[PDB]
């Protein structure tokens, strides 16, 4: 026998190539102006050129993929981009003379009144964002980092962007609902572009995350090492409204426009989530029922809040109107299993992606800030372990490329190379 | 007795349905902001 | 959506199929925006982009079918040669290849001696067509 | 070797375009630099315009920018002179000329020269 | 800046003829070329002249043609002057990217 | 487009003409060429795409490249079968392609046949 | 990329696969920028393509249809500059071989093409 | 009997013209965030120089009539014009007076003006009516006035040979300039050619690797420049002494007062370096001309300001120095320099480019490379041959970097008569 080539052949290679945005079309056109989240993408197809496979098994994983380091690299630069462009805080670096306002007390309100002399002129700051000098008080970061503030036009929020390979690559998609994310997969489908991803920072917690069908699923590279994190995805998403009892006006004081808090009309209430008890709870035994799956009926599922460290990644960190909110759940995971209002504050200074770089300033926030979200995943971190007596899973998190893993856990990036030879019975005259 | 025989590169044409765009010559009356310039 | 890439989809369109049955599929697949706002610009940055992925279907297509080209095969979909399949390579008859294993456990089994295969396909196509 | 040689309509009404077409025969390739002069009868020529034969840049007197407008063509090796808005002073004999390429010492001259047409405005 | 220069002038053939072509006080120093346009004929490029009488050449023309610089004054020398010498020779520069002609001295000879 | 203009002739002057066959910014009305250069950009494209179909179409009925291919199937006689002379001798491309276009696929799906099993029996021995 | 070009015929011959595959390789004005740019890289890039495909063209009007070491039926006829086959084969680069054909190429295509053509219609 | 065979492989190729596309350095985002004269997003491609040595094969250039030269001027008036665009134009008579404090003659005047007030001038950029001071090119030629944000600097910009052409390199180290090159290689992407945008001297140019080169079309006819590369470059060194604020609808910028002592910049070269260098230009030309011609060294002939000056652009800022001292001399270290604003940068009608004033002393060192030598008449035969410097059309001054590159076509179809038939 000899050997025959079959050009147009159905081939996969496991290979990682850059990919492009891709913005829906009414994600941009409709309304949203100047907003980072949407730029000169390429708007998606009008339906997608889903392809049902069959009898075909392929290996996923996870916590070896490259779709989630590439999206979270796209987000950084979109995110440095978008700052870019606004004015330097830079001047603003100088002793500020605070005094701390007694208007009103809720829970103290922290907030300090400081006068600077910009050649006396006053703010509003939070206790976290400014720190004592020695009452003579200083920026948290000003000493050592460029300090930025964010345009005032432009609005946090999250967008959906969809990741399409570039030709000669496919996108091969993990459709089996009860799939933990690693290993064969049953039902594989291939696509060009994938679903709605939406960039959302959210640190214990997962809003406007995406909903898994079937029951609720946990997910981790290793479930008996420690160090790995554990992702919860619930299978009905739980409401959560949070609000800030407050409402401030913007001062113009020019340096390059900077825009500082001023006082606050009325009544002065630190920020407050609520979510429903019975809801909670129900998720939490479906959480613990998966878990003592995983881990056996005779195991004690025991939770606990946070264990300290940085403030980000303790409490719950998420953007609402434009506003950061760093909001505890020290009560929410404080229940021993057998087998609620989150008081909470603001900082405007943050830093984003954990890194030592550019600080970013919040704009102030006019009016009463209100949101719903939709809390769909858990990010969870096993206590340490004296065998065969309890677990507990105290949130954990903060690694933001986890937060990604997330939504892109049912996709691989595939390299199509139909050029395979193969023998048969055939030769050439 | 005669045989077929390819031709690749004969003008021939048959009319067919399409969906033209546009083509305007005042700045982005009418909307507008759809139609493309025109100074080909 | 348009373009090369749509056929690279449909050669993938039956992946786990039988080896014979891969091959029939390969012969049978041979053959006004609204514009809001500031939508003109931004359309032709997305035509730009467009044409760039376009050209880049374009261009794969042209360069796996000039190394089909460089051996005995021109551009026929399927492709005959005259360079002996050695018995080093998957000693084991020919029944189980071409009826059971997909396209995929092929792949696996035949990635590790790929080079060696091209390498020995244009250097028979080069003596053979030197000797004629 | 390079050669001009330029033709037009010899009379022309007052009040609209003259167009005059220069066609260039040996010329270098690329980078050539064609110009349109004028000489008004018993009185000193003046320059018109000039035309870079690869940018397409244009360049008029400041005296005659909106009037005038020079277009080439490189496929025949010509080039087009529009005189907008002709009036009874602008009658002339024109010349199409190519400038050079060396700026010897603070100067472009105009090595070829065309045979000169006469353009006369009357009624 | 005009380039003055004298509106007519003659001499008897085969002798030797000074054209005059002077500049503007702001052109002192410029340098300029020498255009001959016969009757009829395309004009004719001659030489360059600068401050100092450094002339360059082209080919096409007799070496009779000589150029000579005083200060703000440039000299067109013709020696043994034929009938052909029947023309118009123009003195032009280059100050900025707007070139300045003379105004043409028609230059004959007499039979 | 482009070659239009051999269309309106013999099938013998076609078929013989087939076988013979730095931009700056400062440019006024920069959009418009800029969209037209899309559009041009995009004509050319959808031109070499429409020709790689068409060759994998030659390549299907065993003819690859190449212009004037030549085949096995016989001209069937419900094909509008006429005098040879007079059809290539005095009407257009146009004028046969919209006699011949009610049985094109039947033509396609005949060739495509008639090359397998001329790569069948070739192939036999 | 050119590689051997500058050395014997035989080399040049045996690695002609190098070449051959070598040679198919917002803010407003801040936007336009960019999508000129965008217009000279896809336009370098399909000019190329469109003359690949072209060559690809010519190849099948005779008997190659993309094969590298074609083989045709044309007589060499020996107003082509004949010579030793071997000395031609091993001593001249492709360099002046081709200048000293450029004379002759038209006439080679036009006989390349019209026995293909007679030897379809033949058989 | 031989039969004719065609490939499709072979290397032949042939010259031909072709709009190179510009690729900068990678290093150019941490610059281009400035919005300077370095590149735009007209193509900031990275590149990667990957030299392919040939062998065997001698390819006739001729860095004259050469395209690329013509194609690359005209990418760089793209790339100023692009640069200047955005900004806002000026479209303005004054009075003006004679103000010094510490000078020396003083250039600057005190001009004056009422809108709905006062600034310092130059005398280059102004002119007398009827005192009454109005600038040049008032009603005639568009000032317009750059963007201070640009920051205009040369940079690297390599060319990069589109997919079908490739881009020969002579690297034969002593160039002649035109004729065979023995030593050819072809190369990806250029190197880092910088716009000098200087005149009658060439500033951070491309050293030579022998004796000082010459190179013209003619060496003998005096009509055409000659370019000269030197080997040990001589520095050139001086600042901006002065400050001056902006003032203020009426988006108008201008001059302001000055801090310190106002006096021009002198500026200072080593005279021994420019003795030698001299020295070796004088062998190297002795060679062309004969080994007993006396040769001289006079300065500029006149005419524009811009081809008696040396131009050259340092900080945001323009200088024109006077070079009658460096090109002085007859064989057998400061210069005075003035500044103007309106800029008739490429000797084109319409465009005047007003420089912001800059504020604060620069100091920029530039190292010299190259000369523009024209030679005077030849009625002297074999007595002396003087060489004025000169010239000012930068097609010279970018063809002292494009001569050792040529854009080729690749014709990869060939035919030939083998021994084989079908
Ligand atoms: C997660 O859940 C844990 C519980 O498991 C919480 O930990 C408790 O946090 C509270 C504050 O919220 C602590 O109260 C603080 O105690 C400090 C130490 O003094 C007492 O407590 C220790 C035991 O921790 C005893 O040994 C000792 O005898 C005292 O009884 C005080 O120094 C603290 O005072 C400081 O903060 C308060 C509040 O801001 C100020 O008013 C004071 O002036 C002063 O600055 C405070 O009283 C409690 O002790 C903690 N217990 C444990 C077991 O850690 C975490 O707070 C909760 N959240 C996080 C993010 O971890
Ligand atoms: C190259 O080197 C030569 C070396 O000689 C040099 O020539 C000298 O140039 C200067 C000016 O650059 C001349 O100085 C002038 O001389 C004239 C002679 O009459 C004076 O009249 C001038 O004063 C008035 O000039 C105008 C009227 O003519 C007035 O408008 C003005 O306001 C002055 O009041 C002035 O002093 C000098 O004479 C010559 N040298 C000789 C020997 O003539 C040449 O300038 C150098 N070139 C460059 C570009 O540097
Ligand atoms: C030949 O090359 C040399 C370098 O190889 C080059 O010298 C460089 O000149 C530039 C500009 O003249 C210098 O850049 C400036 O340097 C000063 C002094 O260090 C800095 O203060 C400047 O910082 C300013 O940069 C912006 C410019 O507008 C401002 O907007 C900004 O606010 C800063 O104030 C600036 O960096 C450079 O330092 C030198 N390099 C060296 C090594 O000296 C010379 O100009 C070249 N010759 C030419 C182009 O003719
Ligand atoms: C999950 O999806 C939720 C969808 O509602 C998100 O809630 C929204 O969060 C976005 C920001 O990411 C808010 O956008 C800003 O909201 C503030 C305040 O909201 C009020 O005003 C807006 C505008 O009139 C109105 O639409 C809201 O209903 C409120 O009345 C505005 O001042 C800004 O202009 C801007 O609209 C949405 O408003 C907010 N909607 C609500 C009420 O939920 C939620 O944030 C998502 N989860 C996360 C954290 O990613
Ligand atoms: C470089 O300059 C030389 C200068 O000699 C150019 O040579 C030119 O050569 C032609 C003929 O080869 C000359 O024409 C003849 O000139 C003699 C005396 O010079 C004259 O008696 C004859 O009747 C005839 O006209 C020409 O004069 C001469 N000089 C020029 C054209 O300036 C040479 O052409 C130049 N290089 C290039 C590449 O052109
Ligand atoms: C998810 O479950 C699958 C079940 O197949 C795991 O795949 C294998 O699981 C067995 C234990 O049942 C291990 O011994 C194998 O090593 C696993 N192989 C793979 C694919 O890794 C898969 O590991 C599980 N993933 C997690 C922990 O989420
Ligand atoms: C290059 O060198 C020579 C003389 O320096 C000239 O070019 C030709 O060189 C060959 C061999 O070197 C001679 O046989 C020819 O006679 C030369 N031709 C001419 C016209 O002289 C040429 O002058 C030099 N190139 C330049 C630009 O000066
Ligand atoms: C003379 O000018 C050249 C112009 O390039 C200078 O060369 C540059 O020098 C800097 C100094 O570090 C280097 O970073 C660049 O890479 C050099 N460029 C090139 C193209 O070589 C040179 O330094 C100057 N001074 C001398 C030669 O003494
Ligand atoms: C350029 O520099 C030269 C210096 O060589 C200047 O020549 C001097 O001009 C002054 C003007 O009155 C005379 O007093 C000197 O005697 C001249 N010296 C020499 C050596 O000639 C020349 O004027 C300068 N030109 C410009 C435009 O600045
Ligand atoms: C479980 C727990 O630690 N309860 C804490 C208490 O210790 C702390 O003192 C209080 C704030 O002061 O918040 C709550
Ligand atoms: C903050 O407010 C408290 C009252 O709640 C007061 O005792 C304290 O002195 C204030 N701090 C400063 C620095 O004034
Ligand atoms: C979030 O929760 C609400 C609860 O009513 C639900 O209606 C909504 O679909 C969820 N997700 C979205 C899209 O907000
Ligand atoms: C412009 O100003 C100059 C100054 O000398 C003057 O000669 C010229 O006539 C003026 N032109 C107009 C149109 O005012
Ligand atoms: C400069 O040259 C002139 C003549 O060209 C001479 O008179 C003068 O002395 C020279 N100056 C110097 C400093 O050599």
């Amino acid at each position: 026998l000899w050997v025959t080539v079959y050009y147009g052949v159905p081939v996969w290679k496991d290979a990682e190539t850059t990919l492009f945005c891709a913005s829906d079309a009414k994600a941009y056109e409709t309304k949203k102006h100047n907003v980072w989240a949407t730029h000169a993408c390429v708007p998606t197809d009008p339906n997608p050129q889903e392809i049902h496979l069959e009898n075909v098994t392929e290996e996923f994983n996870m916590w070896k993929n490259n779709m989630v380091e590439q999206m979270h690299t796209d987000i950084i630069s979109l995110w440095d981009q978008s700052l870019k462009p606004c004015v330097k805080l830079t001047p603003l670096c100088v002793t500020l003379q605070c005094t701390n306002v007694t208007n009103n007390i809720t829970m103290r309100g922290e907030l300090k009144n400081c006068s600077f002399n910009m050649t006396k002129v006053y703010s509003l700051f939070y206790r976290l964002d400014v720190v004592q000098i020695n009452k003579e008080y200083r920026l948290i970061n000003c000493n050592t980092s460029a300090i930025t503030q964010a345009c005032p036009k432009v609005s946090f929020e999250p967008i959906p962007i969809h990741y399409c390979a570039p030709a000669g690559f496919a996108i091969l998609k993990c459709k089996d609902k009860k799939f933990n994310g690693t290993g064969p997969c049953p039902s594989v489908s291939t696509v060009q572009c994938t679903h709605g991803i939406k960039p959302v920072v959210s640190t214990q917690l997962l809003l406007n995350g995406s909903l898994a069908e079937e029951e609720v699923m946990i997910r981790s590279e290793n479930i008996t090492n420690n160090a790995k994190n554990i992702l919860v995805q619930f299978n009905t998403p739980v409401q959560i409204n949070c609000t800030r009892p407050n409402n401030n006006t913007r001062k113009s004081i020019r340096i390059q426009a900077f825009y500082a808090t001023g006082d606050i009309i009325g009544d002065i209430r630190q920020a407050h989530c609520n979510v429903s008890k019975a809801t909670w709870n129900e998720t939490l035994g479906k959480v613990v029922k998966q878990l003592r799956k995983h881990f056996g009926n005779n195991t004690i599922i025991r939770f606990a809040n946070s264990s300290g460290g940085d403030l980000e990644v303790t409490t719950h960190s998420f953007n609402c109107g434009g506003e950061f909110f760093y909001c505890n759940t020290s009560g929410l995971f404080n229940s021993t299993w057998i087998s609620i209002t989150l008081p909470c504050r603001i900082k405007q200074i943050i830093n984003m992606w954990q890194r030592i770089g550019q600080a970013m300033y919040a704009p102030p926030i006019q009016g009463v800030i209100r949101c719903v979200s939709n809390i769909t995943g858990l990010i969870l971190t096993r206590d340490g372990g004296t065998n065969s007596t309890t677990e507990t899973f105290r949130p954990g998190g903060g690694d933001m490329r986890d937060n990604w893993r997330s939504e892109l856990y049912k996709y691989k990036v595939v390299k199509i190379e139909p050029l395979g030879v193969a023998p048969t019975r055939c030769k050439r005259r | 007795n005669l045989w077929v025989t390819v031709y690749y590169g004969v003008p021939v044409w048959k009319d067919a349905e399409t969906t033209l765009f546009c083509a305007s010559d005042a700045k982005a009356v009418w909307a507008t902001h759809a139609c493309v310039p025109t100074d080909p | 959506a348009v373009g090369i890439g749509a056929v690279f989809l449909g050669f993938l369109g039956a992946a786990g199929s039988t080896m014979g049955a891969a091959s029939m599929t390969l012969t049978v697949q041979a053959r006004r925006a609204p514009e809001a706002q500031q939508h003109l610009l931004k359309l032709t940055v997305w035509g730009i982009k467009q044409l760039q992925a376009r050209v880049l279907a374009v261009e794969r297509y042209l360069r796996d079918q000039q190394l089909l080209g460089i051996w005995g095969c021109s551009g026929k979909l399927i492709c005959c040669t005259n360079v002996p399949w050695n018995s080093s390579w998957s000693n084991r008859n020919l029944s189980e290849i071409w009826d059971n294993m997909t396209w995929l456990q092929w792949d696996k089994e035949i990635s590790n001696y790929t080079q060696i295969i091209y390498g020995l396909l244009e250097e028979s196509q080069n003596q053979q067509e030197k000797n004629e | 070797q390079v050669q001009l040689q330029e033709s037009g309509p010899g009379l022309v009404k007052p009040s609209e375009t003259l167009s005059l077409t220069c066609a260039v025969s040996g010329g270098s390739i690329s980078g050539n630099y064609w110009s349109w002069i004028r000489q008004s009868p018993g009185k000193g020529l003046e320059w018109i315009g000039h035309i870079n034969d690869y940018s397409g840049r244009t360049d008029y007197n400041p005296s005659l920018k909106s009037r005038v407008t020079i277009s080439t063509d490189t496929s025949t090796n010509q080039f087009f002179l529009t005189l907008s808005s002709v009036s009874a002073a602008d009658t002339a004999v024109y010349y199409c000329a190519r400038r050079d390429t060396d700026f010897w010492r603070g100067i472009y001259v105009f090595e070829f020269w065309g045979q000169g047409v006469l353009v006369t405005v009357s009624s | 800046s005009v380039l003055t220069q004298s509106p007519s002038a003659s001499a008897s053939l085969g002798a030797s003829v000074k054209l005059t072509c002077t500049l503007s006080s702001g052109l002192r120093s410029y340098t300029i070329a020498w255009y001959q346009r016969q009757r009829g004929q395309a004009p004719r490029f001659l030489l360059r002249l600068d401050s100092v009488g450094s002339h360059t050449k082209v080919d096409g023309i007799p070496d009779r043609f000589s150029g000579s610089s005083s200060g703000t004054e440039r000299y067109l020398t013709i020696s043994n002057l034929q009938s052909e010498d029947e023309a118009d020779y123009f003195c032009q520069t280059w100050t900025t990217g707007i070139y300045i002609f003379g105004g043409g001295t028609r230059l004959s000879v007499l039979s």
